[PDB]
RNA sequence: UCUCGGUCGGGCCUCCUCUUGGGGCGCCUAGGCGGUGUCUUCGGGUCGCGUGCAGCCUCCCGUCCUCGCCUGCCGACAGCGCUCUGGGGAAUUCAGGAGGGGAAAGCAGAUGUGCCCCGCGGCGAGACUGGCGCACCGCCGGACGAGCUG
């Protein structure tokens, strides 16, 4: 127990901002005393022996909310002199001792990241992201958020770097692999929108290493096909779709997912006179898959889910709608 | 002899855990059995119906030098109930079973067997008693289970190896809390056949102080074994615990 | 999920944590006789076995339990008591063994040796003086 | 309680509004946490139950109710406050009616004199 | 104050909160408890008397040994104190010097000497008796529990007239005269 | 107001101002009592054997006769111990001591963010170069360097 003294440090450093706010007409004295009191009690709560990330988040919300109130009120008072720097800095220091005391909270980490990102400190943000990744190397969500921030900024090489280290690590779930394929194909789409990547062999390659991944499942390849089937308005999209189809046909031939992708395969970038023709083609695929020797319950569940999405989209013909309804009822 | 089914009583012994069963013409040494009603090696065990589940196990001193030392009356063996107990020399786990019964369901024993078939016996007794984990590898290379043994408080050691002092030195350096307690068994014929055993004992002691211990008790467990000395010392400090 | 508590708010200790709860000894007079026997286990062996004379004045341990040997699977041809010798009590066992004659013999020796010159002797003298 | 210490500074009211449920574990727990000298002067008679944490039974309540006027006045004034406030409910009213009825029975049992003036 | 630590002890060598060097090993208090007095003022009055006594002894010895007046007052002081019982002999000035003591005074007070004559079991309970007033001297009753019983009066200090105590004694020893 | 000397006081320091012809509480016993077990003496009975004589024989119960055992009381004298605002006991109040766990318990130098530039420093693709090299197989050193970064 030295908790009073440690608080004495932090509150005493808090002092001169409050001195200035006293000296301005922004707050009155009783309010000031209220503020100091609340701050002292919170700081003692933080430096208590048994503390918890919820308490941390409570405190930082208090301070950040104070910053916003101060901003609104000095705006109403039309005063431009006050800054937010000291509040943001002390806010940071809260986050720093928070991660020293409890490093093991994804929740507190993401709160930290979001705080930095909303106030505009990207170098610091990358550093914080670094430490958090180092402490929790199995977390697909952090891996994704880092890499997606890097891709949105545009630094594609570091995006790939985070993602490759993450796929090197998190080999239990396919989740990072789907996310990396997602953002990689998004980068290809960024290149096409700007108009090697002329080939764009990289999702084929990650599919190839997926083939020897530990989670390597038929349902895994199915969700792979799903996220590939997203945003089919590309160039080599038909190439990669043919590739994933023939690979899973070669590997899991009579799997009901293989029959599902055999149905939904020619529907890459379609919305429209090309719509019902490919609809009838995939419907022939569907009738063939239904009559084929597959697990008809599994395949029919796949098909009624895909039909649930199909009926979720609008703008179709009623005869087609009802024959889908009948083919669903017959399952 | 102390034939089966006799009515004897049990009283506490001054070390915690161990009790003494006295009765009729026989007084003998015993410990609360964790896994009730199941022998280890065809050892004798003592039932008692309390106003059912509770049963004890006798030790043979002739079998375990740990037992023999206690009967000789060492001062303190440092292994109170709750204490993490490293063993060295898990010779099929008989005394290891006994020491597990000492340290109870809250304690821990980490054991070292190097031979394989003895290890089969050992892991069998580990499969029965949950508080002992076995370790089958070479005790000379505590790198082999540095991932597997956390910080323990008492090192029992009873290997018959000539490098015994440097063995216990390295295993202590990797596995012992400041304020370490250890017991070690000395077979003078194994260390140095030619020499007088008391001097053999002394040389062992001086190697141990060279490896930074402090001896505090020592006796010949004489009327249970010839030419063996139990040595009790502390790692790195003087008083025992902390 | 979050329910009302129960209130239950209303000396030397009872069972021993540091020895896996040997209970405090209930003191049946049979147990007291047993302990008397055990403190005298020296004279039980009529010279055939001497023990370390562990004698406090207070022959009672504040913690104890009455037990029985189970089974030595190594030795089951003699190292086990027969049914007609599986007695309920220690003193019953030492009763059922032999040398009770020898006990009686030594006791009557000491009976003589202390009846030696005490009172019947003197009465015999005063009688053969009065006659 | 843990904020305003109702059990300490509005003791008689809380004891009043818990007395109807006087058989229940809630009542015994409250009985535990009550401060002794804080208990109002009529309700002081629950102290041996505080010494022995078991709920009192209704006969004990009614006997103290028969001996004193103040406890009975207090219960009646409480429940009157409630029904003035239109917050009564059949359990409480049944409680109050039962206790008032048995108390008045016992009270006339006391007041009988034989002697004309004391009866009057 | 806690038991002070090592270095703080080596600074507070001469510091102690209880045994003052003026408090004189609490000799005052140790005696006063042991002998059941009620007035530490009465302790110090005893004391400065004993002091005047010892300086008389010291100056008496200072007188050359061969003098008449020395011889006369050796005998006088000795036989007088002996008849006050506070001594044990009557022939040794060294005994007057390092023997005459306020403790011996207290053991010639009244309750202590009634324990010695075996009036009652413990000198506390003796104080309780003589405060209630069962204890006579000569022919008077006595309340003042410092009535210094000189040696000629130890033989007389006995029980009072109408005492439940005296009747209790006669009850136990079976002569209980109701007249 | 710079020293110095002397002085029946004090401060300071010392050893007395306690170790009692005393009391309480225990140990220890000569032994009294209660519980209670023998041995002697006979008498009654009892399991059975015998010849069902005579006897023999197990067991019990009572008398006589003494002796002994019990963490059981009490226990005279004398001897010893402890301890004396007497000795117990319970609540309750304050003042310390000793030990067991539980507790990330973690303020070595506590500087808003973002930019660029400069200075310095690191990685770092690539490009050279000196001499050495009697196991001959390669060393080790200078000084350029895109790009990145502190």
């Amino acid at each position: 127990a030295w908790v009073a003294d440690k608080a004495r440090f932090y509150l005493e450093r808090a002092a001169p901002e409050l001195r200035e706010w006293e000296e301005k007409e922004i707050f009155t004295k009783d309010e000031i005393r209220n503020l100091v009191a609340k701050r002292s009690d919170f700081e003692h709560l933080v430096l208590a022996p048994g503390t918890k990330p919820t308490d941390f988040l409570n405190y930082v919300n208090w301070e950040r909310s104070l910053d916003r109130l101060r901003a609104k009120r000095c705006a109403r008072l039309n005063i431009r002199s006050v800054t937010s720097h000291a509040s943001q800095a002390r806010t940071f220091g809260i986050f720093e001792r928070a991660v020293l005391k409890h490093p093991g909270s994804i929740e507190l980490w993401l709160a930290y990241l979001e705080f930095a990102a909303q106030v505009k400190a990207t170098k610091r943000w990358r550093r914080i992201m670094t430490r958090a990744l180092r402490l929790h190397p199995m977390n697909a969500s952090l891996w994704t958020l880092a890499g997606r921030r890097a891709a949105q900024n545009g630094d594609m090489q570091r995006a790939r770097a985070h993602f490759l280290r993450g796929c090197r690590f998190c080999t239990r779930e396919p989740t990072l692999w789907l996310e990396y394929a997602r953002c990689e194909m998004d980068w290809l789409a960024r290149m096409e929108a700007k108009k090697p990547a002329l080939s764009g062999a990289i999702p084929i390659a990650v599919f190839d290493v997926a083939r020897k991944q530990p989670f390597w499942g038929p349902a895994a390849a199915e969700k792979f096909f799903d996220v590939f089937a997203k945003f089919g308005h590309l160039s080599c999209h038909e190439r990669i779709i043919s590739h994933v189809v023939t690979t899973m046909q070669e590997l899991f031939p009579n799997h009901p997912c293989t029959w599902s992708v055999h149905i939904r395969q020619p529907l890459v970038g379609v919305d429209t006179p090309a719509f019902p023709k490919a609809l009838r083609e995939s419907l022939a695929r569907l009738k063939a898959a239904l009559q084929s020797t597959t697990d008809r319950k599994a395949l029919a569940t796949k098909m009624v889910a895909w039909m649930d999405g199909i009926l979720a989209i609008e703008k179709l013909d009623a005869a087609i709608r009802t024959v889908l309804e009948h083919t669903k009822r017959s399952l | 002899g102390a034939k089966a089914g006799k009515k004897v009583i049990v009283e506490p012994h001054r070390h915690k855990g161990v009790f003494v069963a006295r009765g009729g013409k026989e007084d003998l040494l015993c410990t609360a059995n964790l896994v009730p009603g199941e022998s280890v090696y065809g050892e004798k065990r003592i039932s008692v119906e309390t106003p059912t589940k509770t049963e004890y196990r006798i030790w043979n001193p002739f079998r375990s030098k740990l037992a023999a030392g206690i009967l000789g009356g060492l001062e303190t063996i440092y292994m109170k109930p709750g204490s993490k107990v490293l063993y060295l020399g898990a010779a099929s786990g008989t005394s290891v079973s006994h020491v597990a019964d000492i340290v109870g369901p809250t304690g821990a024993v980490y054991a070292v067997e190097f031979s394989h078939r003895s290890g089969r016996d050992l892991i069998n007794m580990a499969t029965r008693r949950t508080n002992v984990i076995p370790i089958v590898e070479d005790a000379r290379k505590p790198m082999a289970y540095r991932m597997l043994v956390p910080m323990v408080d008492v090192i029992f050691a009873d290997v018959a190896q000539p490098d015994q002092a440097r063995i216990v030195g390295i295993n202590a350096r990797l596995f012992l809390k400041q304020g370490g307690g250890l017991l070690i068994s000395i077979k003078a014929s194994c260390i140095d056949s030619t020499a007088p055993p008391e001097q053999v004992f002394a040389s062992e002691v001086q190697k141990l102080r060279e490896d930074k211990f402090f001896p505090k008790e020592q006796l010949t467990l004489e009327p249970y074994e010839r030419d063996h000395a139990m040595v009790s010392c502390v790692y790195l400090q003087k008083e025992f615990e902390g | 999920e979050l329910s009302v508590r129960v209130p239950q708010l209303p000396g030397p200790p009872d069972t021993l944590s540091d020895w896996y709860n040997i209970p405090r000894t209930n003191l049946t007079p049979e147990l007291k006789r047993d302990l008397q026997l055990l403190r005298m286990r020296d004279v039980v062996a009529m010279g055939k076995q001497f023990f370390k004379k562990d004698n406090r004045k207070d022959f009672v341990p504040e913690y104890c339990q009455v037990g029985t040997i189970i089974a030595g699977a190594t030795d089951g041809v003699s190292g086990r008591l027969t049914r007609k010798e599986r007695k309920r009590t220690i003193v019953e066992e030492v009763l059922s063994s032999d040398s009770v004659s020898k006990y009686k013999r030594k006791y009557h020796e000491i009976q003589e040796h202390k009846k030696s010159g005490r009172k019947g002797y003197y009465k015999k003298l005063m009688a053969a003086r009065k006659r | 309680i843990r904020r305003f210490r109702i059990h300490e500074f509005n003791t008689g009211t809380l004891l009043a509004t818990f007395l109807p449920y006087h058989t229940i574990p809630a009542f015994v727990t409250l009985l535990s946490i009550l401060p002794v000298q804080r208990i109002p002067i009529e309700y002081r008679f629950l102290d041996p139950y505080i010494k022995s944490l078991t709920p009192p039974p209704r006969a004990a309540i009614v006997q103290q109710a028969t001996n004193r006027p103040d406890l009975l006045s207090a219960i009646s004034r409480y429940t009157l406050d409630s029904c003035r406030a239109k917050q009564e409910y059949p359990g409480l009213i049944s409680f109050w009616g039962g206790i008032m009825a048995e108390a008045v029975n016992g009270m006339i049992d006391k007041m009988r004199s034989g002697r004309r003036a004391i009866q009057l | 104050v806690r038991k002070l630590k090592y270095h703080e002890q080596k600074l507070l060598k001469k510091h102690d909160f209880i045994n003052y060097k003026s408090d004189n090993n609490h000799r005052d208090h140790d005696v006063i408890r042991r002998y059941m007095i009620q007035k530490p003022e009465d302790y110090h009055k005893y004391n400065r008397l004993c002091g005047s006594l010892r300086q008389f002894a010291h100056r008496l010895s200072l007188l050359p040994p061969d003098n008449e007046v020395r011889r006369k007052h050796e005998t006088l002081l000795l036989d007088k104190l002996y008849d006050m019982g506070i001594l044990s002999t009557k022939a040794k000035l060294s005994a007057v010097e390092h023997n005459v003591t306020v403790s011996a005074f207290a053991r010639r007070r009244l309750p202590v000497v009634m324990t010695r004559l075996r009036m009652a079991e413990t000198v506390q309970a003796a104080t309780k008796l003589i405060e209630q007033g069962h204890v006579r001297v000569g022919v008077e009753e006595v309340r003042d529990p410092a009535f210094l019983v000189t040696r000629n009066m130890e033989d007389f200090v006995t029980w009072t007239v109408g005492s439940k105590i005296k009747q209790n004694i006669m009850k136990y020893r079976d002569k209980l005269d109701d007249f």
